[PDB]
């Protein structure tokens, strides 16, 4: 996250770490939503152009985390993946088209001040609260500046952005199951996502019952922070059939 | 049911840092 | 599993996102 500022504890419980096992690295956020069910970015998990391509038994997930190295004893849980699945119409040729991937555990986490689950939109939830000028909050381990990484959990709150002018600020194909967020070169604040940020969620509070909801998925943009840039989130609603599918099929 | 409520912020009743920032940007 | 292992790391690497690397993000 650049020009994010250090979280809060338990400011974020939702938010995963997503580690790989051999080699140690950190691989990008995630977020929890129930349980069982944790939903990253899918070219986090498979990106065919760099050989990529994880299973259930080469990754691990980090959950109520706040330093990003240090092992939280009594506090972080670690668990395994029972199932992966990556969006089928997930295109990572040309421009991240339904950058979005569910992840299920083997065993249930148990929820702490620490590991607490969010609230994934419904249709007016995601009417009411995603349009823009509206912020949200983003966060993750992920780097400082495009390339200066964070000692712990970096938290920013990036304004949402209207689409023709996400459209007007790139040349790559602006789908409906993205929306942008971020300033403008002179809105005077600044700050973005980075690499390893994907995955993490994008969540707004609900003025209504001060719930959180994820509304995007930190998927990609051009660099980071780069003035009259803006950084692309999965579409959560959009895709929240598929969600909805993927959940009341597999794992019953 | 439980979810999206913050142990120790929204339970606790508590405001965290930066909240105050997303609310006032739903006013403009 | 949750045993005092001191056989995981805490000192890694954020790995590398193909995700900020799109269009002018694009690197040599
Ligand atoms: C990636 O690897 C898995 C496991 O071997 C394989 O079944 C899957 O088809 C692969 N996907 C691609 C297209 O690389
Ligand atoms: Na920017």
């Amino acid at each position: 996250i650049v020009e994010g500022s250090d979280a809060e504890i338990g400011m974020s419980p939702w938010q995963v770490m997503l580690f790989r096992k051999s080699p140690q690295e950190l691989l990008c956020g995630a977020s929890l939503i129930s349980d069982r069910w944790v939903l990253t970015a899918a070219h986090c998990l498979l990106y065919p152009p760099w050989d990529k391509n994880f299973t259930e038994n080469d990754l691990l997930v980090r959950i109520g985390k706040h330093s990003r190295t240090r092992y939280e004893r009594n506090i972080e849980k670690i668990s395994m993946l029972e199932k992966i699945y990556i969006h089928p119409r997930y295109n990572w040729r040309e421009n991240l088209d339904r950058d979005i991937a569910l992840m299920k555990l083997k065993k249930p986490v148990a929820f702490s001040d620490y590991i607490h689950p969010v609230c994934l939109p419904d249709r007016e939830t995601a009417a009411s609260l995603l349009q823009a000028g509206y912020k949200g909050r983003v966060t993750g381990w992920g780097n400082l500046k495009e390339t200066g990484q964070p000692s712990v959990l970096q938290v920013v709150n990036l304004p949402i952005v209207e689409r023709p002018v996400c459209k007007d600020s790139t040349r790559i194909r602006i789908t409906d199951n993205m929306f942008c967020a971020g300033y403008k070169p002179d809105e005077g604040k600044r700050g973005d996502a980075c690499e390893g940020d994907s995955g993490g969620p994008f969540v707004m509070k609900s003025p209504f019952n001060n719930r959180w909801y994820q509304m995007g998925i930190v998927s990609w943009g051009e660099g980071c922070d780069r003035d009259g840039k803006y950084g692309f989130y999965t579409h959560v609603f959009r895709l929240k059939k598929w969600i909805q599918k993927v959940i009341d099929q597999f794992g019953e | 049911a439980d979810c999206g409520l913050r142990p120790l912020f929204e339970k606790k009743s508590l405001e965290d840092k930066t909240e105050r920032e997303l609310l006032e940007s739903y006013i403009d | 599993y949750a045993a005092i292992e001191a056989s995981l790391s805490e000192t890694f690497n954020t790995a590398a996102d193909p995700g900020r690397r799109l269009g002018e993000g694009s690197k040599p």
